């Protein structure tokens, strides 16, 4: 099992999932408990809050990266406002590949719900995105998508070359190259069975990106229509620059 | 956007 030193430094920024799961569900439980059953949150209202908490984890995770802290808050805000939706989808997908089983959905809190139950409550747009995500979850499981490659895709998503108006773009470029290099070496080395895993890994990023776009727009509109409950930063995320 | 800046600017 060969692991490039660069990848080793990336895994150190991953939070402790077992506790953050307790943090989130311990938070959601109290919220519902503070309300009579006329006040209780819908299934959508609850899904909104889990994502907000996940973003708090994402921000704290991003703030833990040495490369990220080398930027000024200006450049930092521009990278997050460009990938926050794609990271959320990515983390959800990886949660299914790891702890998820077909026909079931696993949440950040660790709760295992039936896909059919949750799907029958979503509109046509969400169902198409959810199933499309399920399709990607299956392809990645066949490729034996591991945690080491998961963190690489996160940084690749975070440090986008399509981000414009950056003060230190060269810094973003170097990180892109260093991560692409480390991933390739690790993939071809630890997975000679799939000679093409790396080439196929990068292929899914645009697909996860597209899903991120359609979903981000859908919520921006629902928020404009007032159908989105207030969830702190998640609102200003869409409330600013769409 | 000012809230996000507060989280980063901390
Ligand atoms: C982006 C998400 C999100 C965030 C908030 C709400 C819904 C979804 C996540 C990402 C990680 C999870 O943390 C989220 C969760 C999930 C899955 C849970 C889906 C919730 C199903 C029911 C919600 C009802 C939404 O209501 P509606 O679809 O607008 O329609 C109903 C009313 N009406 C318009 C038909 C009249 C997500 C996901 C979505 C698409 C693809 C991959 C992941």
């Amino acid at each position: 099992a060969s692991i490039p030193h660069l990848i080793l430094e990336l895994l150190k920024c991953e939070p402790d999932e077992p506790q953050v799961q307790a943090k989130i569900m311990a938070y959601l439980q109290q919220e519902q408990a503070n309300r009579s059953k006329h006040e209780k949150l819908s299934t959508f209202g609850l899904m909104c809050k889990m994502a907000d908490q996940t973003l708090f984890s994402i921000v704290e995770w991003a703030r833990s990266s040495i490369f990220f802290r080398e930027l000024k808050v200006d450049d930092q805000m521009k990278l997050l406002q460009n990938c926050w939706s794609e990271l959320l989808i990515l983390d959800h997908i990886y949660r299914q590949v790891v702890h998820g089983k077909e026909g079931s959905i696993f949440l950040v809190t660790g709760q295992q719900v039936d896909y059919s139950i949750i799907a029958s409550q979503a509109g046509a747009t969400l169902n198409n995105l959810m199933s499309h995500a399920q399709e990607l979850v299956a392809k990645l499981r066949s490729l034996q998508f591991d945690q080491r490659e998961f963190v690489c895709l996160k940084f690749l998503v975070l440090f986008s070359l399509d981000v414009k108006n950056l003060e230190n773009f060269q810094l973003v470029e170097g990180v892109q190259e260093q991560v692409n290099a480390a991933l390739l070496d690790y993939t071809m080395c630890n997975y000679p069975q799939q000679t093409e895993k790396f080439g196929q890994l990068l292929l899914r990023l645009p697909e996860i990106r597209a899903i991120s776009m359609q979903a981000e727009e859908y919520l921006y509109y629902k928020h404009l229509n007032g159908d989105v409950p207030y969830n702190n930063l998640l609102i200003e995320m869409l409330h600013a620059k769409r | 956007n000012a809230l996000l800046r507060y989280l980063l600017d901390k």
